[PDB]
RNA sequence: AAGCGAGAAGAACCAGAAGACCAGGC
């Protein structure tokens, strides 16, 4: 077989142009007339569709073209006689390929909406999750549009009387929109907490209050 | 004719538990046989879930809360919660795992897994009640992606579900199982 | 499209569409009869 | 102020023409 695709980093396998490295420009139907723009070369040369191979230098980018490791990407890290080893970008999976084979959320879990919008999932839908954010607004977000956030079960904050409060603590709300309510701290930050009250039917009892609006019950 | 197929394609004691339960709840099992088949398959899957798995240094690791009368099931739940301290789930669970000391609810569905899963999660309000969901099409999914079972056991369960699906389709009532009415409750006191 | 003088008794001066077909689509008068046709051989024989 | 036998929830749950022509209102 012999197939060439534009944009690949190739080399010259024979002739006076041997070892020259360049990037493919175009491709044709049968006589590909592949033309590689060599590095630091203003001119463009002509090669047959069998004289060029996909070579890569140490520290460059590569993406498998065919075979068992198709779809993996990374950076070659060694050049043996012919085998080229690299490590996958997405994971640490080892990858050994030829140079020619390369080219050039549960109900009530804290989620990240944005750096400053660590929301809590309050409703599961087929494609989206309702998320009560720290400001008291409910937003709808796609399942893949949010990341699961590591809960800090040992967080500590100050309440309205500068008492230490912790996750799982029962507090009363003495200010703000939820003044008068009582709840269990589910997720705690220095300035606000996500609370639970079973008597509160809205959002399944999940509400949010500033920590300075709380007092330990 | 499907009820005979259910009788002949199930363990005798599983079908016995299904029929006794239904009779406890006061439903004629000769008419609404879809609920009969659903209950039988659910019990069967729960038994497989609690089959061959033992806790030891042999004891059954999983106690099958479903399949027993209401008072006995709630007695089991209360005893477990009083000894281990696990919170009493207001909804009757289906199994209890001693190693993780937490109840499990098993559900078999022909619809996509995630819709049933989210429905159950929302209903339970996620009051520390892990749930596992199987499907007849041959995929599984549980809370936090924890199945607490060896790959081979889950494979056996899913294969059994797929086999019963193919047998029932051979009987041609697969579309019939896809229908379940709210309730035809019109039993006037005569 | 104009109502020619020769439409007297042969076509209705009033009945005609008022759209883009004014005067083109006509309607016969009550006593108007369109001839069916006849062979001229007997007339030619009489004239000869 | 009243006050004379008991309860709670197994399983799982939509549709396209398009084109031409004719009549017609405005
Ligand atoms: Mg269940």
């Amino acid at each position: 077989e012999h197939n060439f695709q534009p944009g690949d980093n190739v080399e010259v396998c024979e002739g006076e142009l041997i070892n020259l490295q360049g990037k493919i420009l175009s491709v044709d139907g049968n006589k590909i007339t592949i033309m590689p723009k060599h590095e630091d070369l203003k001119d463009m040369l002509e090669f047959p569709a069998q004289e060029l191979r996909k070579y890569f230098k140490m520290g460059d980018h590569v993406k498998v073209i065919a075979g068992r490791f198709e779809g993996d990407t990374g950076l070659i890290v060694r050049v043996e006689e012919n085998f080229v080893i690299l490590f996958s970008d997405l994971t640490m999976h080892e990858l050994k390929v030829l140079p020619r084979d390369l080219q050039l959320h549960e109900w009530g879990e804290l989620v990240q909406l944005d750096p400053q919008t660590v929301g809590v999932i309050v409703r599961l839908e087929r494609e989206t999750f309702q998320v009560l954010n720290m400001y008291g607004k409910v937003v709808t977000v796609r399942h893949q549009a949010v990341t699961r956030k590591k809960d800090n079960r040992f967080a500590v904050a100050l309440d309205s009387e500068q008492n230490n409060i912790h996750v799982k603590d029962i507090v009363k709300v003495i200010d703000g929109p939820h003044s008068g309510r009582e709840g269990e701290i589910r997720h705690l930050f220095r300035s606000f907490a996500f609370l639970h009250c079973k008597k509160l039917v809205e959002n399944g009892g999940m509400f949010v209050c500033k920590t300075r609006h709380l007092v330990l019950a | 004719g499907m009820e005979d197929f259910v009788r002949q394609c199930f363990n005798p004691m599983i079908v016995e538990l299904a029929e006794k339960a239904m009779k406890e709840y006061g439903e004629d099992p000769k008419i609404e046989t879809n609920k009969f088949a659903s209950i039988c398959t659910h019990l069967e899957v729960c038994f497989m879930y609690s089959d061959f798995h033992f806790i030891d240094e042999l004891k059954h690791r999983f106690e099958i809360i479903e399949g027993r009368d209401r008072t006995m099931a709630w007695t089991v739940v209360n005893s477990i919660c009083n000894t281990t301290g696990v919170e009493k789930p207001k909804f009757l669970p289906d199994l209890y795992d001693y190693k993780e000391n937490r109840f499990i609810d098993i559900g078999v569905t022909r619809r996509e897994v995630h819709i049933y899963y989210l429905e159950k999660a929302n209903k339970i309000k996620s009051e520390k009640t892990h749930i596992h969901i199987f499907s007849f099409t041959g995929e599984e999914m549980a809370t936090k992606a924890d199945y607490t079972l060896d790959e081979e056991s889950r494979a056996r369960i899913k294969t059994r579900l797929f086999t019963i699906r193919q047998e029932m389709a051979s009987r041609g009532l697969w579309d019939s199982f896809r229908q379940s009415e709210r309730g035809e409750e019109t039993i006037e006191e005569r | 499209r104009q109502l020619h003088n020769t439409l007297w008794g042969m076509v209705c001066p009033a009945e005609t569409p008022e759209g883009h077909a004014v005067g083109l689509v006509k309607n016969l008068a009550l006593m108007a009869y369109i001839s069916v046709g006849s062979q001229p051989s007997p007339i030619l024989e009489f004239l000869e």
